[PDB]
RNA sequence: CGGGGAAACCCCGGUGGAGGCCUGUAGCGAUGCUGACGUGCAAAUCGCUCGUACGAUUUGGGUAUCGGAGCGAAAGACUC
RNA sequence: AUUUCGUGCCAACGGCACUCGUACACGAGUUGUUCGGUCACUGAGCACAACGUUACACCGUUUUGUUAGGAAAGAAAAGGGGCAACAGAGAACCUGGGAUGAUAUUCCAAAAAGAAUUGCAUGUGGG
RNA sequence: CAACUGCAGACCGUACUCAUCACCGCAUCAGGUCCCCAAGCAUCGAAUGCUCUGGUACAUAGAGAAAGGUACACUCAGGGAAGUCGGCAAAAUAGAUGCGUAAGUUCGCAAGAAGCAUUGGCUCUGAGGGCAAUUGCCAACUCAGAACUGCUUACGGCGGGGAAUCCAACUGUAUAAUU
RNA sequence: GUGGAAAUGCGCUUGCCAGGUGACCCAUCCAUCCUCCCACGGUGAGCUUUCUUUUCACCAUAAUCCACCUUGGGCCUCUCGACGCGUUACUCGGAGCGGGGGCUCAAGAUUGAAAAAUGCAGCACUGUCUGUGAGUUCGGCGCAUUAAAGCAAAAACCUGGGGUGU
């Protein structure tokens, strides 16, 4: 039920980036799925190593 | 539907800033751009409407 | 053909109105045909003009 | 798309600060500057091969400035 | 050898769905749509349907952003009338306004004469 | 008289319907798409469009006639009628 | 189309012809110069090969000395005045080299305006 | 457009493209073989042949009228 | 309504066969300011409110400019509130890609491969 | 108020199928099911026959001249409806061009009435146009004609016709599954 | 606000009223885009017992924007016509034909920005075209024909009449 422009809140506060750019799309199962795009200044690898990924 | 035409007549509102349009059963020889008098005080023509 | 005559002044607006209704009445059956009687008629005014 | 005509109106679309970078294109008989502008790319062509590097060498230095290159798809 | 598919998501061929095929430069035959066109203004439907003169045929949303010179003449009337229209009106106003000045003196002036 | 000797404008209708149905329907249809005299422009321009509904090539005027004719002889009566009891007054 | 044409006329063709004239066509054998595979001989054949192969207004082996076939250096150079194709040589080279029996060893490409080489391939 | 005629008017040749017009695809139907099948491919289908094919034509979606009732160019037709 | 994709698998099933499979098992896949719909139009029509009827609303009226014996407007304006078209009206985006196993006018990042068009608020210069 | 600039552009759909296997018919059933794109040659051609691109070799198979069958398969001397309730079924006519065409009639038709002739291949000739300055260059296949030469009458596709009687004027509708 | 004798050109805001777009889908004819043939040329493959300057494939340019010769229609002005102009076709003209010069609408064409920096084929580099004919409902003739058959509506948007402001 949530939206993108609240996506897009929730991901700063969580993990402190900024984004550029929040796409989602529901899948066959009925979860919700959201690609987000960090700005050129934030690295995705080096949050996602940070995750614990 | 139906065998005679129809004419649109337009008129002023007596009361008001507007036009008003109607619609009448037309009688043979009207034709457009011709005046229509209604009253009392109208003449005896063709496509004029008077009390009987 | 006839519009390039006229234009040329070869042929006068009398005789193309004339030719022009004979065409469209199938009276020439070719171009050929066509010049032709141009000819004939262009020779028969010389000889009535140079009579006057 | 936008044709810069004369000199003197690329001078001021080169200074507008809002140019992020300016492109050079060396075609053969004629050299294209194109200015990277918001919601516009301004284009200025020259058939005078000289003067065109004076051009290139009195651009402001703070503004980025790319030569135009054949890239490949590993490139 | 080429054949076409709709690429948008109507697939009925009706006015309002009209479709030009484009090659592409990438050597491929694609379909464009090509949208509706306007009859622009006219003159009104009782006077004669007729195309007025300067003014241009735009749809809704170029109609709104265009500038007003183009839809438009400077006379009065401008984008409404046509200039027979306009002529006809503007003798229609002085002329007829003329015999009811002459009219009213001749009835006043013959009242005074006969009632001297 | 050179295509048909006497089915004229009705030869559209092959041999079907009969002979004198045919002859009535041909006065009609004759006089229905004929151009009439303009009493307005002085032109013969009149056709018609749709039952009773007549419009001048000229001066593009419209006027309310009859069925398929411009003017029934019953008209010509009544306006004549008209003009002189408005005289009578 | 203007004019009907005749099966009389059918054997000879018109040739046409360049205004400036003086275009010259070249073929390269050096790389199998380089190597064994040609030979002298092979290359004196050549030369006779494409002498009285080409044609000319239709016709072939009389040549009105508007083509000249003379060769140097291993290169093999028409020079002409009369209008002709390029691929027309690679054509007749091809003919040569399937006669000889060559054609799984030798391949023919295009460098520019006019010319033609000889290589090998693996 | 040419002829004929005192007139009323009458003839030839072109042009044009009408019609619940004709032959004939798609479509919409269903005459004959009393063909095939008749525990079938099928609780009505298959093959040739056949009717019509610019109109009272064919068709998608939406909407409106039903059981002592609805609807019917009328066969006691049809209403899962 | 997962039949799509990859890997595996041959008990049952695909009226014969299978090493194949729309079968079985385990994991994956559907990305939009501009595409379709809603936002935001009327049509054939429907029937909340109000009124009337009925022992009983689970009945009738409700677009021929239009509800209701009818005081239904939160500076003049008469006539309550809605729904019904994914083929009618309306509608600001195009190519290239080495970007997939499966998605793309939906993904591409600073030389955005790029080139645009349009809706809000702001700020400067003309003012 | 017109430019420019900075920021932000919500929600749902999006895989696959659309059928001789994905839908409805108890099923992977020769039945049924709306829309868009549509190549070359023959030819009047969306008829019919063959082919490049794309797509398919999936529908139980092997061996193999018994009778009797079914067929979107044929041929038969002489006769030619003698068969049968009944010419049922089959045969038969056939394209195009030139000529020619009856009774009857509501004057439109009947009419492709009926009937006769020609048709291949090859080599030529004529007619039918445009643009530039009488000349030059150029495009489209249609029609007509001639000489020579040949036939085993030789793909496909494509009306049998006439003289009368009864009924209904005509086009149309109509018992889904015996009229 | 302003230019031109005119058609009409160029550069503040709307209680009320009035028009327009939306908006009505055509046989025939002409026709863009598009695909299908030819002629010339470039590149690469195929056949080669014998012939074949030959057979086959490819030769591409999206939206958006700038500047401004063909066709069809409407109109102004000068000179003012009885016979004249015009279509394949059923027309037209002192209620203003035709001719000279112009204003304007629609559909196209041409130069340029985008854009060669892309795409394609062959092997780091090479090549990277135009002109004819036939077909085909965008658009045009506000189109013929049956008609006792003859314009679906509305939102949204556009312009003007008045008024206000300078
Ligand atoms: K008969
Ligand atoms: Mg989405
Ligand atoms: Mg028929
Ligand atoms: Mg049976
Ligand atoms: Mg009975
Ligand atoms: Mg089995
Ligand atoms: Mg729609
Ligand atoms: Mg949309
Ligand atoms: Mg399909
Ligand atoms: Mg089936
Ligand atoms: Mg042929
Ligand atoms: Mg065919
Ligand atoms: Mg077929
Ligand atoms: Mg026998
Ligand atoms: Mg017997
Ligand atoms: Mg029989
Ligand atoms: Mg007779
Ligand atoms: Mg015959
Ligand atoms: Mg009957
Ligand atoms: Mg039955
Ligand atoms: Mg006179
Ligand atoms: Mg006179
Ligand atoms: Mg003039
Ligand atoms: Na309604
Ligand atoms: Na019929």
């Amino acid at each position: 039920r949530a939206n993108k422009t609240e996506i897009k809140k929730a991901i700063r506060k969580l993990y402190q980036v900024k984004t550029v750019k929040v796409n989602t799309l529901i899948r066959p199962d009925g979860l919700k799925k959201a690609y987000i795009r960090l700005s050129a200044s934030y690295d995705a690898l080096d949050t996602a190593n940070k995750m614990g990924l | 539907g139906r065998g005679a035409p129809l004419a649109r007549v337009e008129f002023r509102h007596p009361y008001k800033y507007r036009r008003v349009k109607e619609l009448m059963v037309a009688p043979e020889g009207m034709f457009t751009g011709q005046s229509m008098l209604c009253g009392v005080k109208a003449p005896l023509a063709i496509g004029n409407v008077l009390p009987l | 053909l006839l519009r390039k005559y006229r234009e040329e002044k070869k042929i006068d607006r009398h005789i193309y109105r004339e030719l022009y209704m004979k065409a469209k009445g199938n009276v020439f059956r070719n171009k050929r045909n066509l010049m032709e009687h141009i000819h004939k008629v262009k020779n028969e005014k010389k000889k009535a003009r140079q009579l006057a | 798309p936008r044709e810069i005509k004369n000199l003197k109106e690329f001078l001021a679309i080169c200074s507008r600060k809002d140019a992020r970078c300016v492109k050079v294109k060396h075609n053969p008989k004629v050299t294209k500057f194109k200015v990277r502008c918001s919601r516009h790319l301004y284009t200025l062509v020259m058939a005078d091969k000289k003067k065109a590097d004076k051009i290139e060498r009195s651009i402001h230095p703070s503004v980025k400035k790319i030569t135009v290159t054949s890239r490949s798809h590993a490139n | 050898c080429p054949r076409v598919q709709y690429r948008r998501r109507m697939h009925y061929a009706t006015r309002g769905n009209r479709m030009r095929l484009v090659r592409t430069p990438g050597n491929r035959l694609v379909m464009q749509k090509r949208g509706k066109r306007s009859q622009g203004p006219h003159t009104p439907w009782v006077l004669g349907h007729k195309r007025l003169a300067g003014t241009k045929a735009l749809r809704h949303t170029k109609a709104r952003l265009a500038p007003r010179h183009q839809k438009t003449t400077s006379r009065p009337y401008g984008g409404v009338l046509s200039h027979e229209q306009v002529r006809d009106r503007i003798v229609r106003a002085f002329l007829i306004e003329e015999q009811r000045i002459v009219k009213r003196a001749l009835k006043a002036h013959a009242k005074v004469q006969k009632e001297k | 008289a050179k295509r048909t000797v006497k089915m004229g404008v009705m030869g559209r209708y092959g041999a079907r319907y009969g002979s004198n149905p045919r002859k009535r329907a041909k006065k009609l249809e004759v006089s229905q798409h004929a151009k009439h005299f303009c009493s307005f422009c002085g032109k013969f321009a009149f056709r018609r469009k749709a039952v009773g509904i007549w419009r001048c090539d000229g001066c593009s005027k419209t006027v309310a006639g009859g069925a398929y004719t411009l003017s029934t002889p019953n008209n010509t009566t009544v306006r004549s009628t008209v003009r002189r009891l408005r005289e009578l007054k | 189309v203007a004019v009907r044409a005749k099966v009389g006329s059918r054997g000879f063709t018109r040739q046409r012809q360049l205004a400036k004239g003086k275009k010259v066509f070249k073929i390269d054998c050096s790389i199998p110069a380089s190597d064994g595979i040609f030979s002298d001989d092979i290359l004196s054949n050549f030369q006779q090969y494409f002498q009285d192969n080409v044609k000319l207004n239709g016709r072939k082996g009389k040549l009105t000395s508007k083509v000249r076939v003379n060769m140097r250096e291993n290169t093999l150079s028409i020079t002409t005045t009369m209008a002709y194709r390029k691929k027309y040589f690679k054509y007749l080279t091809k003919k040569f080299l399937k006669k000889k029996d060559l054609r799984d060893w030798i391949r023919i490409l295009a460098k520019g305006k006019d010319t033609y080489q000889l290589k090998y391939f693996n």
